[PDB]
């Protein structure tokens, strides 16, 4: 039947989605960072460990996106 | 050109017309060049060279000070030191205690 | 062994359902429709919490001088000072209640969460196993009913407090007045602060609830679908960022109940 | 996912558990380091006291 | 197979959605964050403390889409 | 039957664009406030509320989009 | 069937579209307020009361509609 | 007859994309009338007047998109 | 038919979406650093170690997409 | 699939997770050893300071 090729475009609609705010968003993110870097290059291991702590806040909704489009593509279809 | 003053309180230290100069402004180093819109910052300690008319070089160094800009003018308000440390805290404390004794 | 992972996955996601009429435990491979059906797996796991905590912070609290301290009862003034200094920080009122309410949100909804970390099959391999239940899932917090109730009662906590300090009248007029202040926004007025007020803690409820679902669902899926020798290497990045999620999600569900309480209060 | 009874149990058990948190938990507690707090401040303002 | 394909494309597109939103709030957000800390960096706690309370706020919303995507694609389909 | 079926995807739809938009506005409106908060910092808790008061008007338009989609998928559907 | 289920969809789209526009227009609106109120906090009293009224205007339009949306779904159903 | 169906959908489009254009150009207008209110508290009758006067411009392709929106809903439909 | 067809506009968005995140997100970091080496000329090897710090971070997630819009065109075709 | 197999999995996969926050979750007691020294020093020092 033909059922199994919606399941793909679906797969690839939430993937590229996720992939367009994981991209956009930890670029904004990355550019503030060596804004505040450039200013303060003696703050630079404390600068990155907050970039990461929020970094880690940014790619959550994305990652669970990827993971679902990933069990879409492979074990549904 | 522009008419370039470098000044302090005690003294004149230059005066001239100059085609453009180099200066380190408060956030990063700054070229200067006729008709520049208005602009004022601080400048860190180091070196500010200057061309005169017909591009002759001049440096002169700076302990610091203010810059700004205004058409066809520009003027250096340098000040003869850093002054951030603030040592003479300690010079205010002996006229205290010599006032005691 | 011969299984799906799809049905793998299913199983996890089933609860220990009971039903309280007939006293009938529930099968995962057929749901019945009754509703007064509750969910054991979750509660089980969460009460069980509850009671861990109230027994350190009694065998703690029925020792602890102003001496020398231990170095087991510095963790507790620590998270008691802790507690202390965001309700300072953020509330002014002579309520006894809002301190020690917020010190058992945080510490139970971080118990809650704290689950979420073990190995997704021991538990409920030893409750099948072992015991012989159905079904089993042992991280409270991904309970959309445990985030509910705890939301709805700080929702009454809120009205009663509105209610009472902040009054009745003093209810009314914030509602058909403000935002605008005027008799021709006043309908207008209802609706906006009706629908803010609800949606204050149904954001508590569900925010919890969909950070909890979204870390099980992942350790599930490694779980299931990896081939085991490979899971180490997504499974480990993922419960190291976990931590941080539940420190924060225990946090924030602590300071936001705090806020909400106090601007309904003050 | 399914809205069941369970919604009410956990209301049980949570206003349970914080009716009893209320009463007997947190009066004890946040006692000892406030005594710490007092003794060192009220035994400051008694020496210099003296000292004055 | 018009029945299970259309709820994952469904669900496909709030997990898309939601991700997008919650990526680029939150990065706008840290970007203002991790500004303010090279400014004063002495204050981190505080301006991280309400940081704390923006991102739950932001984050609030977008999970709705992700826990109901996730229902849709599992209980429903 | 495919007319049960479509109305997921309408509410998916409807609340993926009511969560974008609340997110990326709610992000704007944090991102504005944390840099507040980072140029004066005795003024944290009158500010806060301002954002409070704001984020009230804000998300009225989201959440009745949101509730509504939920109608759609849960009542209807 | 396909009568009811499109005059869902097309309120869903409907208010997808104005929850979007009244969340960004809002967010772009109290951003500013806030800045202005972070600049002067003494007179945020008067730009508090100016800013109701400039978004009383924003949401005039956002309201309509979701009005012409819910009239859709439940009186035309 | 299917010709009715349609058409609920096209204004639905329509005025929801009035209703994005509209709601982000007056927020972005509001927030520059805001900020300079803010700087020149004196000035704010006369920058009432200007934000007015700006105002009727940008309304003009969103009224006529909704006039019309609402017209083929009711009077064609 | 389909089967084959379909498969590759469920590539040709994956891989539209993937490319237009990654280079938002590596033009504002780009623009950020050059900004940064324009203002510090001495600080350019850090800034530069920084820049490449983060941007790979920013790669993740769109090339996985690209990978598996490669292998969507490519393998199962 | 082999049950079996997720059960061995799992079980690699927790004890690389304890042991990394073993050694680098856990250090934070060494930041609550300062308050323990602070309190205990503070305490005495200011105790004998205030009868002397």
């Amino acid at each position: 039947n033909l059922n199994m090729d919606l399941l793909y475009m679906a797969a690839a609609v939430m993937m590229g989605l996720a992939a367009i705010g994981a991209a956009i968003g930890i670029g904004i993110l990355g550019g503030k960072f060596l804004e505040g870097a450039a200013r303060q290059p003696d703050l630079i291991p404390l600068l990155r460990t907050q970039f990461f702590i929020v970094m880690g806040l940014v790619d959550a909704i994305p990652m669970i996106a990827v993971g679902l489009g990933l069990y879409v593509m492979f074990a549904v279809a | 050109t522009y008419h370039l003053d470098v000044v302090s309180a005690e003294q004149q230290m230059f005066s001239g017309l100059v085609e453009k100069i180099q200066v380190t402004g408060s956030e990063g180093e700054l070229g200067i060049y006729p008709g520049h819109a208005p602009l004022l910052t601080a400048i860190k300690p180091g070196m500010i060279r200057i061309v005169k008319q017909h591009g002759h070089e001049e440096f002169i160094y700076l302990s610091g000070g203010i810059l700004e800009v205004q058409p066809g003018n520009v003027t250096v308000l340098a000040d003869t030191a850093i002054r951030g440390q603030d040592l003479d805290e300690a010079r205010a404390m002996e006229a205290k205690r010599k006032a005691e004794e | 062994e011969n299984m799906t992972p799809q049905d793998y996955i299913g199983h996890h996601l089933n609860n220990l359902q009971l039903d309280l009429r007939t006293f009938s435990l529930v099968d995962p491979q057929n749901p019945p429709a009754t509703f007064w059906t509750i969910n054991i797996d979750s509660m089980f796991f969460s009460v069980v919490l509850g009671l861990l905590f109230l027994v350190l912070f009694r065998s703690v609290a029925k020792k602890a001088t102003s001496g020398v301290p231990g170095k087991f009862q510095t963790a507790i003034e620590l998270v008691i000072g802790f507690v202390n200094g965001s309700v300072k920080d953020m509330y002014h009122g002579k309520s006894k209640l809002i301190a020690p309410l917020a010190l058992t949100i945080f510490v139970w909804v971080f118990l809650m969460n704290l689950m979420d970390l073990l190995p997704i099959d021991l538990l409920p391999y030893i409750a099948e196993h072992v015991l012989g239940l159905p079904a089993l899932r042992v991280v409270p917090s991904a309970d959309v009913n445990v985030t509910l109730s705890m939301a709805l009662g700080v929702f009454i906590l809120i009205l009663f407090y509105s209610i009472k300090m902040k009054g009745i009248g003093g209810f009314t007029k914030e509602l058909t007045l403000q935002p605008f202040n005027h008799w021709a926004f006043i309908p207008v007025n209802l609706i906006l602060e009706g629908v803010s007020l609800l949606s204050k803690p149904v954001s508590l409820g569900l925010r919890l609830f969909g950070n909890m679902y979204a870390g099980e669902l992942i350790f599930i899926l490694i779980a299931g679908l990896l081939p085991w020798w490979s899971q180490w290497i997504l499974n480990v990045p993922w419960a190291i960022f976990h931590i941080l999620i539940i420190t924060l999600q225990a946090f924030i569900f602590m300071v936001l109940t705090i806020v909400y309480l106090s601007m309904a209060s003050e | 996912m399914n809205l069941n009874a369970t919604i009410l149990g956990q209301a049980i058990a949570f206003v349970l558990f914080v009716l009893f948190a209320m009463k007997y938990v947190w009066p004890p507690l946040m006692a000892a380091i406030e005594k710490r707090q007092k003794e060192i401040a009220d035994g400051l303002a008694s020496a210099e006291r003296a000292h004055k």
